[PDB]
């Protein structure tokens, strides 16, 4: 992962690249929801949008989002090389992302890394020989409490186990999707012991309401 | 800027030659690396008009205050919003 | 009142805070949200920053600001720029999830939010921040969005009330210092997510140059419930100056990791007995407990048995409630491995704009790395203490304290563990 540019004969600034009518709409869409003299700031999520398109970010969707946005093509590589969420080199289909922090090494991720690098025969920022899977590992990603768990592209899959998240990789293999969440006992972040809260019906409207409102 | 607080007084400079034997810069100026320190431009006057050496005297320039501000890098309406931060 | 804590369910704000009922407008309106808007926006924008400022209301991002007057500069007649709300749901701190869970169950509540606290100071419209992989949550919010779109609650002549809002929703591309106020602003304009100086506070220049007002989610989804039932019912728990309720997220070696609701000034063994079934091993088992997440010091077994969980009585013990994410690791923890991996976390989510965090982080990570493998001489623990002193306070925004905060308690409380496990190193190697 290296933060300069060579001209490879796969991501040279002639690759072609283009955004679809629908994709426009959106962009223009995305545009107008910023007030006027500030059209640079619609950088993030149209720069999102040609990823999802294509899957990943060569420069040509920087300097194409440069051309379309007014903007020196500089600030959008520099956007593009500032955040992790930009892919510059092409992913897998699959964008395995295993998080290593405290909270979730506490309770053993690196069982589950360790798992999924020896079912798929790969280490950590390599991808399958036939372009399906892509491993690499992440910071924190909101979802502490149910800890551990990883994320596969847009889906959250949490509370995981070596067993299960084989079969999880398994399901994908097979071109199935899985339910993107818990796969405990629990629903999405309450005690596996039942509600320790909330067991009471909330109240209605009008309830407590002071006087003179 | 520190440099830039004493008036000097040097010399014009004259002829450099190479020499013959070991390239080195010859000359024949006894007056060619002598500077001196004076604390204004009055005593600097004084002392070559003491001597009897016609004088060239060139004003201090200092540099006129500017008018610096962190928020008009991010202004809603002017032109000097920066690119990049 | 002294004894604090067991909160009951009907003086909880977040019903449906496990989503086990309906998170869209129907099920809004069934439990008490969106219910006279109209006279809260009608009544004054003083009179909601006076209710706010009752209230006792500390802001819950993880500063403990208070919220009334943080508000209340922004009450100043506008020369001609627009005024912005901005709400962050950004939440990259470890530890911490409530917002995720405020973000995919309760939505409605963070609108209205949103709509009583851009009538409190004037403000055009909101731009919520959303964190780039919470996309199924921000799917979740633009569908809230346009329910209360549809049915007239936000938008043009909003609630029937005359005042124009617009809500907004952008997402980020997964950068934890995206979360600060500032580096988020200039996140939002099309910008790397580096933070700005203070002074201008955003309340003079924000976003776009406009005054701009950043939130946390949970300081603006209990506005609607404040401004209904009062801002003394608010101020009537906890202790003074933490008035509230507060979601607290446990995590880490416990039983059962939670998300609960609870009173201010719950202790912390309370807290964890009642709600996260107990620590794993016992009480006896506990070796230390992170308060409010990566960023506040941890505290040792002995001190955390009689603290309450609020500002004070753990600013008194030389730490800070943070986000309120109580992280526990029992006897089993190599803490020393753990704190290393907290200032790796913060080495790579660092924007490296200022030059003491930029260089001065990865030194830490360097030393504690080395300090984990037990390949040091005892002088470099005080060198190291020496060296998080030189970045606490010389920065331009609060990572470089949260990154030194970990190290500093993580010295001063297992300095003989570190001794140990380097003089141990030094005598199997040599
Ligand atoms: N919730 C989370 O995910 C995280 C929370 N934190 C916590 O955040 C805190 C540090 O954040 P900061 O924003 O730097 O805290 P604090 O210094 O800034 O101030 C909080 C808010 O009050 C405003 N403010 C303060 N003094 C003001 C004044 N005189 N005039 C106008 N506005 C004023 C600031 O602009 C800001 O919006 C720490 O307590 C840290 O533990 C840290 C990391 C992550
Ligand atoms: C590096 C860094 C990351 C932060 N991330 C968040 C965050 O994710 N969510 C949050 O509410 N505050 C975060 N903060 C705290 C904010 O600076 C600010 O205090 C908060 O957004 C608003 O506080 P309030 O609750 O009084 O409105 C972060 C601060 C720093 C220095
Ligand atoms: S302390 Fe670190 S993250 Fe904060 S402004 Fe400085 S370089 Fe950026
Ligand atoms: S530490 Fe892994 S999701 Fe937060």
């Amino acid at each position: 992962a290296l933060f300069v540019h060579r001209d490879t004969p796969k991501n040279n600034p002639e690759t072609p690249f283009d955004f679809t009518p629908e994709n426009y709409k959106r962009i223009e869409a995305i545009v107008k929801n910023y007030p006027e003299g500030h059209k640079a700031a619609a950088v993030l999520p149209v720069l999102d949008l040609a990823q999802r398109q294509n899957g990943w970010l060569p420069i040509s969707a920087m300097n194409k989002v440069a051309e379309i946005l007014q903007v020196p093509p500089m600030r959008v590589y520099e956007v593009a090389t500032f955040y992790t969420m930009y892919n510059r080199k092409p992913v897998g289909k699959y964008h395995i992302q295993v998080c290593t922090t405290t909270p979730c090494m506490l309770r053993n991720s690196d069982s589950i890394l360790e798992a999924i690098q020896k079912k798929l025969g790969i280490k950590v920022g390599e991808t399958t020989p036939d372009k399906l899977f892509t491993l690499i590992e992440v910071e924190c990603l909101g979802a502490c409490v149910n800890a551990p768990m990883v994320q596969i592209n847009d889906n959250y899959y949490e509370d995981l186990t070596p067993k299960d998240i084989e079969e999880i990789i398994d399901e994908l293999k097979a071109g199935k999707i899985p339910k993107p969440g818990p796969r405990s006992g629990r629903f999405s972040c309450e005690p596996a012991g039942g509600l320790t809260s909330l067991t009471e019906p909330p109240k209605g409207p009008g309830f407590g309401v002071q006087a003179g409102l | 800027v520190n440099n830039t607080k004493k008036w000097k007084m040097e010399f014009d400079t004259r002829e450099r030659w190479e020499n013959p034997l070991m390239g080195w810069a010859s000359t024949a100026d006894p007056l060619s690396n002598l500077v001196l320190t004076f604390s204004t431009k009055e005593d600097a006057i004084a002392f070559a008009e003491k001597n009897g050496w016609s004088y060239d005297v060139e004003e201090r320039k200092v540099p006129k205050p500017k008018s610096k501000s962190y928020g008009a890098n991010f202004s809603w309406n002017k032109r000097t919003r920066v690119s990049t931060k | 009142k002294t004894s604090f804590g067991s909160l009951k369910d009907e003086d909880r704000i977040f019903t449906n805070l496990y989503g086990r009922h309906d998170w869209r407008l129907k099920g809004a309106q069934s439990r008490g949200d969106w219910y006279k808007t109209k006279e809260i926006l009608l009544k004054g924008p003083d009179w909601i920053l006076g209710e706010v400022k009752t209230s006792g209301l500390r802001g819950r991002g993880g500063a403990g600001f208070p919220t009334g007057l943080k508000w209340s500069f922004m009450n100043k007649p506008s020369d001609g720029r627009p005024k912005y709300l901005v709400v962050n749901a950004d939440e990259g701190e470890p530890g911490t999830c409530k917002d995720r869970e405020i973000i995919r169950h309760d939505p409605h509540k963070l609108v209205e939010g949103c709509l009583v606290g851009g009538r409190a100071m004037g403000a055009r419209a909101a731009y919520i921040y959303i964190r780039g992989e919470f996309y199924n949550e921000a799917s979740n919010l633009q569908v809230a969005i346009r329910e209360a779109y549809e049915a007239g609650l936000i938008g043009k002549n909003a609630c029937g009330s005359g005042y124009d809002f617009d809500v907004f929703v952008v997402r980020g591309a997964g950068a934890y210092i995206c979360g600060e106020e500032t580096a988020l602003i200039e996140s939002i304009e099309g910008k790397q997510g580096k933070p700005r100086l203070k002074p201008p506070f955003p309340a003079d220049v924000g976003v776009f140059g406009c005054p701009t007002t950043v939130a946390n989610v949970e300081t603006v989804a209990v506005s609607p419930t404040i401004c209904r039932r009062g801002g003394a019912w608010f101020a009537s728990f906890g202790r003074e100056r933490n008035s509230g309720t507060k979601l607290f997220n446990i995590s880490g070696h416990v039983n059962n990791p939670c998300t609960v609701e609870e009173e201010m000034s719950v202790p912390l063994k309370e807290l964890i007995e009642k709600h996260a079934g107990g620590v794993t091993g016992g009480w006896d088992n506990l070796l230390a407990v992170i308060p409010g997440g990566s960023s506040t010091p941890l505290i040792p077994k002995s001190v955390c048995e009689t603290v309450l969980m609020d500002f004070d009585a753990l600013i008194q013990a030389q730490t800070g409630l943070g986000t309120a994410a109580v992280i526990v690791m029992d006897r089993s923890t190599d803490i020393v491995k753990a704190i290393a991996r907290l200032i790796e976390f913060y080495k790579h989510e660092s924007c490296g704009q200022c030059t003491p965090c930029r260089e001065g982080v990865d030194w830490m990570n360097k030393v504690m790395a080395r300090f984990v493998r037990g390949d040091a001489r005892p002088a470099e623990i005080d060198s190291l203490w020496e060296i998080s002193k030189q970045i606490e306070g010389h920065t331009i925004c609060a990572l470089g304290d949260g990154a030194a905060w970990p190290v500093q308690g993580l010295i001063r409380h297992f300095r003989p563990e570190l001794e140990e496990r380097m003089q141990r190193f030094a005598q199997q190697h040599q």
